């Protein structure tokens, strides 16, 4: 049962390694996307505030 | 005869001793690990194929002890003790004890499964009720077939090794060599046969 479990753990660790590598790239890009969204939010907020200040002045 | 069997018990026991010493699941196996494992996994695949390990697991140790016991007996019969040793199966007592124990074990396991009141009638009626009176002979045949076979073949050697000895030595070396050469194979095959038919009798005894 342990010689079979070494072969089963070879497959389980191989697929878990590919899943965790894919999750590492997908979490890296998911954080990058949230960062892009926050940056664009701050940029459009700055533009809106500038336009509001322009019309107020 | 008892000594001829005691030698085989002590060899098999020393091998189990060596296995208890050596065994590694995490590491590279020695010879004894590979031999024990190949025998146990063959019988395990066989029992799994017919009954399932979960319904009758208790047969695996009996099968493996039978196989190693009779295999070592026959192989030891080859070693050139000719001049005290003679194969134990040559004596009806050994084969009787073995086959009779197998018989009582699997029949008592069938009774234990279905019950003392239930298993005999189901065994008699068997696979087809029209065969009910034949099944008894099919039942009574099961033990005898096991015994007189293992006897009949190994005895057939015990005599022949003596009959060849009738020769002069120069003629003698050739037939004895051929016979023992093929006797290794025949003994191994009869051991596999005994164990496999024991498994199959267990299986059909359950269902």
């Amino acid at each position: 049962a342990e010689r079979e479990a070494m072969l089963a753990k070879t497959a389980a660790d191989n697929r878990k390694s590919a899943e965790q590598v894919a999750a590492a790239q997908a979490d890296y890009e998911k954080e990058m996307a949230e960062a892009r969204a926050q940056a664009s939010a701050l940029r459009d907020e700055a533009r809106a505030a500038g336009r509001s200040v322009v019309d107020e002045k | 005869t008892i000594l001829a069997t005691a030698v085989t018990a002590v060899i098999v026991i020393a091998l189990a001793f060596y296995l208890r010493a050596k065994v590694t699941s995490t590491g590279v196996p020695s010879g004894v690990q590979l031999f024990w494992e190949a025998l146990t996994i063959q019988m395990r695949q066989q029992i799994e194929g017919s009954i399932g390990m979960k319904i009758a697991p208790f047969v695996l140790p009996l099968s493996v002890t039978i196989f190693v016991f009779i295999l070592i007996s026959n192989w030891l019969a080859v070693l050139p003790l000719q001049y005290l040793y003679k194969a134990p199966a040559s004596d009806i007592n050994f084969v009787l004890a073995l086959a009779l124990f197998v018989f009582v074990c699997y029949h008592a396991a069938g009774i234990w499964r279905r019950g003392i009141v239930g298993h005999p009638i189901k065994v008699v009626k068997g696979h087809v009720a029209f065969l009910a009176p034949i099944n008894i002979v099919e039942e009574l045949a099961k033990p005898i077939s096991l015994a007189l076979r293992l006897f009949g073949n190994i005895f057939a050697g015990g005599i022949l090794v003596a009959l060849i000895a009738m020769f002069p030595w120069y003629i003698q070396w050739f037939p004895n060599a051929v016979w023992k050469t093929f006797d290794l194979f025949v003994g191994l095959i009869q051991a596999f046969i005994f164990s496999l038919l024991t498994i199959l009798y267990f299986s059909q005894s359950m269902e």
